[PDB]
């Protein structure tokens, strides 16, 4: 799982 | 490598410019997987793909699940201190 912030 | 504390300046209208993977449920640190060009993390010059984010503004993220770490990171404003390490 990848998140962008 | 050694722990570094790195400052990032984020305007309210922009994101940090970082992709994140990892977290407690994966048995690995919160990890920077991408640094996006022109955004605060790129501009600061001190954050790199492969860095583990140990803490942000004194919030220890060494043992936090992905979602909650991302939420904490997303809540930070202005001049933000990242404690990172490239082991």
């Amino acid at each position: 799982p990848t998140s962008i912030i | 490598g050694p722990i570094r504390k790195v400052l990032l300046l984020k305007e309210d209208h922009e994101g940090l410019g970082i992709s994140i993977t990892g977290g407690k449920e994966h048995g690995v640190p919160i990890l920077i997987s991408e640094i996006h060009p022109g955004q605060p993390a790129d501009r600061c010059g001190g954050l790199h793909v492969g860095d583990a984010i140990l803490a942000v503004n004194g919030v220890n993220l060494r043992d936090t699940k992905h979602k909650e770490a991302v939420t904490i990171l997303s809540q930070q404003r202005g001049e933000i201190e990242f404690e990172v390490v490239y082991v």
